[PDB]
């Protein structure tokens, strides 16, 4: 009753309900302290980044975009002369901005807007405080968090090369959250440990033949792509979700790292109670409960073997946007059998799944999720879980804590 | 390319959004890419709606480039008509769409379903979601309305009003029922509340409420020639507004103005000795076309306030606003840059600011009372109270939000000066 | 000898002025000392009023002792009657005169005037506004309520509502339109715009709506026994208490509990999905008696809020709030001191207070979250705009005025934060 | 056309509407730093401050009510023990204050509980670091502002004694307004000179037989008569509203102190023109209009003074709560002849007086303030006049202005 890796994905296509991956600008300029985003797109893009960012747009971030005015379309030599200009505007008004990203839309790639030269040569024009990169978040390309990875990966070529073997653990974290995994990571006795991305421009991690790297998020496959054409060898783990998760994490770096069950379980022993105490307060509501879960961002599988397996909910329909079935591999092992996956969506096909379904608890977007509870199935959407701290042992009750409340506050509201 | 964070408007398929899901019995469907059905979030939770907006995408992806495109909108109307039965439908292209080959018209003509299918012209690269929502409007009168024979009683329409329209629910109420105190009853109020087959039934009513220019004037022009109707060209916001729109209405019917007057409280709040130090506070004044026209008589001859800046983000409007403005010795301010705004509300050191969104955070910046008086808005706007702005409730409801901001500033000031 | 800062209430004389002036034609007369008329302040300023509070002053002064007192009330009442001519009159003691030895029924039976003259006994030094509110009107009422025989149709009376009430005037009509709405509607509506003359034929009424038991609970009794009235117990404020004061009242006339549900829009609102991170969020809860009991059910039952705190000022309904309380799991908090309020609050450790004007500045002083929900009040909170507190609109009302304090405070937390 | 010291004044008794006393410890509380005003009193008194000090209760003021509970009527010795405790609490949980004011009320003295005696008590007690007075508040005893004379007066018979010449001007003021005042008198040639009351306790002023002293404000009676029987002379002098007043006002303090013509002329000169001309901007909505004023602050006479002949307004009724013929006299000199004067009132006669009058602008209380404006009438509020900075050359405008806005107003909206 426990294991899925041979379970055929439903490999679908047709009309979505996905954000793409401009929408992982919002929440990466953050971490990135240094960084601005200049997404190159049309006002589409503009209110998309409005929408997606709520209140933060009044807090002065570090991003914007470009917008594509009519007399840009033709004539795409002014596209060059007119960026480059209003990049300089941008980098004299912002002078603290080290790294610029070009990054790219549906919009500016139509016009087949070469952005990778613009990089280049703006680098040049800007030597050398100020470094720029490009990448795509064009729609087209890249469903919301693979607009962290399209990213990581294009900074990943340039980083300084290296000899040392650290370890370097993928993914933009909630701050608080890198800092536990930092110190469970030491306490292990693994020596020297970097983030990528970091939280400066000037203290980005070197990859070299003998750098090992982790995955924290389950939608950077082309990062590892690039990282493992750098000669750095990945380490297979599931994800840190639950004691389960994170446990298993720790856990396949310590092997790969040689250390002893010993100072595993001494480090990892206080820890480890803490979060099965603050789970178990939700598996009162949560037990046996049936899952649906839409695609968004690729956290669905290891979210909801969490939520299987430490929370005793039963899988119905879990969807990603997208399933890269080698670094998936350690949570789909983990995943109860009875479980349907889809790689993509017909969302009309998947609204009618689950229908017919009626599931439980409803896991979704925002422009589902009313729709949804109106006509009486309970919802949780699904942004909330990128940008909440979520991630480790401390977060495990709070993990749990966002999926037992929904229902709890359906009970409530009829005795 | 203009470097741009704040937006005061949506690229017009937002629009063309908010005129799709202000009916109901009607299918749109937009040629754009997948990852770009983001607007569905400000109807489901700015307006709070229940159901889906009536709204399908064509969901293209990279590998879609050659002539793929037009097939896959031929599919998107095909699955939209059988899957909903809709009256009628309309189809048009997001910005990404625009730099593609496949044209609206023929697609829609080619597959030829049972109903109408209106194809909407949206320059994303000129124009704005107000514009959107005018056409989209237009288009859908200019095709489904026809001459009829007028009513046996007097009835008119109310023309304008849609989704995630800035008090737009409870300014249709409040309308109705001033409507109603003068004997005229509503035909049908439309984009909002409206199916296609209600479009048809346009021609009977005698006149137009044009409730909203920026978003149903274009329609309420079509219809002047149509089936000869008059729109009112006086929008119901403020008393002395309304008193005006009255007596417009009593032009335009024949009939005696009558008005109920006791809830009314405005008037006397205003003329209470506790209003006496409003007297000549200056305030800036910013948001749609509209609101600002309306806030600014309220302000100066029914407040006592000095208007000290007047301006919109709506381009469509700046006529209307440059000269109301120069009435009050203003020069109207025409900006979507919110820097802007800033730059000006410095420049005219108001001590009250009437805006949007953006200008309650440029004021909390500033540290300076303000309310809101116009879209772009967060979920706070579309209370679950009966708020409206329009008639007489509606005075009520100004005077209470525009002098809170500023009896709050006072306690502020007091305070601290007492604290030491 | 108790030392006082604020006040949640005044001295009974301002009960008995909350009363009178809630009439019309009627006229009080307060023997007390010359300064001690503030109290038309409230009523002008706070209430907003046109015309001055039908109440006069003997206005004695240093150089009056001596039996010269008894004289100066005998002529205050005199000149009263001659100059205004009221139905009935009511004549009361303010604390100072409650220390003279000249007494209000005496003086007034030896004068004689062709119109009822009630002596009002009000213990300034042992009770308060509210009791003072009660006993006037208990007082009027006993003396102007006669048997009768029954309305033709079903009616009723509205018990409670007065001058200084927070939230009466828009509870009355929308207490009324409920009413309506089952068929039934309104003989008189007392003390608020009632006069003397609609007092005696109180009797004719089925059944009495007793709108605030803090305010016209005694009048409710002894109509209970004059025309055997029975009187409404459940006070409708949120929607379930509004079902089963609907319900109480299909019991009490046998007529069928209808509603118009159609623009209700609370239940979705807190249904809705951006209402998620509401759940548990607590609330201490302080105010009137009666508005204490109602916010509790709906923070808890309607909203879901864990209540964290419970208590009132008023000391006359002590044990209808400690019962509910308990049902909370809570120990009442029977206070009238604030510093006692301002140690409840931090050992509940609430993130939303629901409270007074001065909880609103406790709150402040703590960086909490706060909605008022129960006077006193300062002029803020006698709204120009509709903003009832019973029944549907009622709760939508309450909706929106207790979530905006908790939105603001993420709003004001994460723009912080991010700042950073 | 200008000249009333012969005008007979319209003795009145009757129905009123006016603060007591109480009220204004709203207001001297905030410019004696070190100082607790504590009424003796009902709930009525509780519930008056309150009403009065509007938001800054919220404020932590230093004054409040300990208030009679039905146990203290009866009998009058408990009485005592039990205010020395509310008072030890008091004290204790506040170090700071350092003259604690036993303010009497109506009801407390109706009592006849002698506050005298406590004060005399309490003093020891809580030696030497309080110093514990006592003066009446009590309606009867008092109207509005008498309640700074009373106070103000209770303060003289034990400040530190004196023989140097020093100038005492004797009034609450805003502080703003004190330093202006203090500086043209400075420069003028005049030192020293001190307040009563004073910012801080410890600097309180002396008093002795060659002290001269002024009077900033028009309601000063007692407290008048108690510098003078400690042996110190008044200098007379209109009081200082608008450009004329103040002149005049700091003339006097500079004849008396023998300055030059010609230092004054020097010293005066930029302010005065500074002040005409700020005064220009109301000339226009204010010239012509009819003036009336009910009793209130004792501040109707001068200010009425101030009205007509720098504002050019017509003077019908101006009603006080008390009228000082020999303080009001320099006053009364420069007010118009056409002026009918009220000291108390018979409130419905005045309302009668004053509707048969029709005045442009009526200065008057809250509680009548509306009621008028629904009738018709413009008002002004004056309870403002108070606590508002008006006083002096610097404040001259806005103190026009404190009278043009609402006319301006009613224009404005219609
Ligand atoms: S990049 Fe593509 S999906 Fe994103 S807003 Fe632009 S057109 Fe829409
Ligand atoms: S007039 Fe007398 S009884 Fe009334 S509040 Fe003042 S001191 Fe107290």
């Amino acid at each position: 009753t426990f294991g899925c890796t041979d379970s055929p994905v439903r490999r679908e296509r047709g009309q979505k309900a996905v954000f793409c991956g401009l929408t992982s600008i919002v929440w990466l300029h953050r971490k990135m302290q240094d960084a601005f985003f200049l997404v190159v797109g049309s006002r589409t893009c503009a209110h998309l980044l409005q929408a997606a960012a709520g209140v933060m747009i009044f807090a002065e971030p570090r991003f914007g975009t470009a917008v594509l005015e009519e007399q840009d379309l033709a004539g795409l030599a002014d596209a060059h002369k007119e960026l480059d200009r209003e990049v300089a505007k941008l980098l004299e008004r912002r002078p603290d901005i080290r790294q610029l990203f070009l990054v790219g839309s549906c919009p500016s790639e139509v016009l087949k807007l070469d952005l990778d030269r613009a990089a280049e040569r703006l680098s040049g024009l800007h030597a050398p405080h100020v470094r720029v990169y490009s990448y795509t978040g064009s729609g087209l390309d890249t469903t919301f968090t693979q607009g962290e990875d399209t990213c990581l990966a294009a900074m990943v070529p340039t980083l300084d090369t290296t000899e040392a073997a650290e370890l370097i653990v993928v993914g933009a974290l909630p701050d608080v959250v890198e800092d536990q995994c930092l110190s469970l990571l030491t306490q292990l006795g693994v020596g020297p440990v970097r983030m990528l991305p970091a939280r400066r421009s000037d203290i980005e991690p070197a990859v070299g033949p003998n750098t090992r790297f982790i995955l924290a998020q389950p939608f950077l496959g082309e990062t590892t792509g690039a990282l493992e054409r750098r000669g750095a060898k990945r380490i297979a783990a599931p994800f840190p979700f639950g004691e389960e998760g994170t446990t298993l994490w720790l856990k396949a770096v310590a092997d790969a790292y040689g250390v002893s069950a010993e100072k595993f379980e001494a480090v990892t022993a206080a820890p480890r109670a803490r979060a099965k105490k603050a789970i178990a307060a939700h598996l009162e509501t949560l037990t046996g409960k049936s899952l649906f879960m839409f695609p968004d961002s690729q956290l669905e599988i290891p979210l909801a073997r969490f939520l299987a397996r430490e929370c005793g909910m039963k899988t119905t329909e879990i969807a990603t946007p997208f399933l890269h079935k080698a670094i998936m591999a350690p949570d789909l092992a983990l995943l109860p059998s009875n479980t349907a996956l889809t790689e993509g969506q017909d969302l009309e096909a998947q609204l009618d799944r689950h229908e017919a379904i009626n599931p439980d608890l409803t896991v979704c977007g925002l422009g589902l999720a009313n729709p949804l509870e109106a006509k009486g199935h309970a919802t949780k959407w699904a942004i909330e879980l990128v940008f909440t701290p979520v991630h480790f042992y401390e977060q495990a009750g709070d993990l749990a804590g966002l999926f037992s409340r929904p229902l709890r506050r359906r009970a409530l509201l009829n005795g | 390319m203009k470097l741009t964070l704040w937006t005061y408007e949506g690229p017009p398929h937002v629009g063309a959004m908010r005129v799709a899901t202000a009916m109901k019995d009607l299918q749109l469907v937009l040629h754009g890419p997948q990852g770009c059905t983001y607007a569905d979030l400000l109807f489901t939770m700015i307006e709070r709606r229940n159901a889906r907006p009536p709204v399908s995408f064509s969901t293209f992806e990279a590998s879609h480039m050659g002539t793929d495109t037009a097939i896959l909108l031929k599919d998107a109307l095909a699955a939209a008509h059988a899957r909903y039965k809709p009256q009628a439908m309309a189809v048009a292209l997001t910005c990404t769409a625009e730099l593609l080959q496949d044209d609206p018209n023929g697609i829609s003509r080619a597959l030829n379903l049972p109903v109408p299918v209106v194809p909407l012209e949206l320059p994303s690269y000129s124009r704005k979601e107000n514009y959107g929502a005018d056409e989209t409007f237009r288009a859908l009168v200019r095709a489904l309305a026809v001459p009829m024979e007028r009513t046996p009683e007097v009835t008119c329409n109310l023309l304008g009003a849609t989704a995630l329209g800035f008090r737009h629910r409870d300014d249709v109420a409040e309308v109705t029922k001033l409507l109603a105190t003068m004997g005229i009853k509503v035909n049908v109020c439309a984009p909002l509340g409206a199916s296609p087959d209600d479009l048809r039934k346009l021609g009977q009513a005698h006149f137009n409420v044009l409730m909203y220019p920026e978003t149903g004037e274009s329609a309420a022009r079509h219809l002047e020639r149509a089936c000869k109707q008059p729109f009112t060209k006086i929008v119901p916001i403020g008393v002395g507004a309304t008193r005006d729109f009255l007596a417009e209405v009593s032009k335009i019917t024949g009939l005696p103005v009558v008005t109920d007057e006791s809830t009314l409280r405005q008037p006397w709040w205003s003329a209470s000795v506790d209003s006496t130090y409003l007297t000549g506070k200056r305030v800036f004044i910013f948001g749609d076309g509209t609101h600002v026209i309306a806030a600014a008589r309220i302000a100066a001859k029914e407040v006592g306030f000095e208007v000290v800046g007047m301006g919109c983000y709506n381009r469509e409007m700046a006529r209307p606003l440059r000269t109301a403005a120069a009435e009050y010795g203003l020069e109207a301010l025409i900006t979507d840059d919110y820097l802007e705004v800033e730059k000006a509300i410095e420049a005219a050191a108001p001590e009250l600011i009437l805006g949007t969104q953006m200008e309650r955070n440029i004021a909390k910046k500033l540290g300076l009372p303000c309310a809101v008086i116009s879209a772009p808005v967060h979920v706070q706007d579309f209370p679950a109270r009966y708020a409206p702005q329009m008639g007489f409730e509606g005075a009520n409801v100004l005077f209470d939000t525009w002098v809170h901001p500023l009896v709050m500033g006072l306690e502020e000031h007091l305070l601290t000066m007492f604290r030491e």
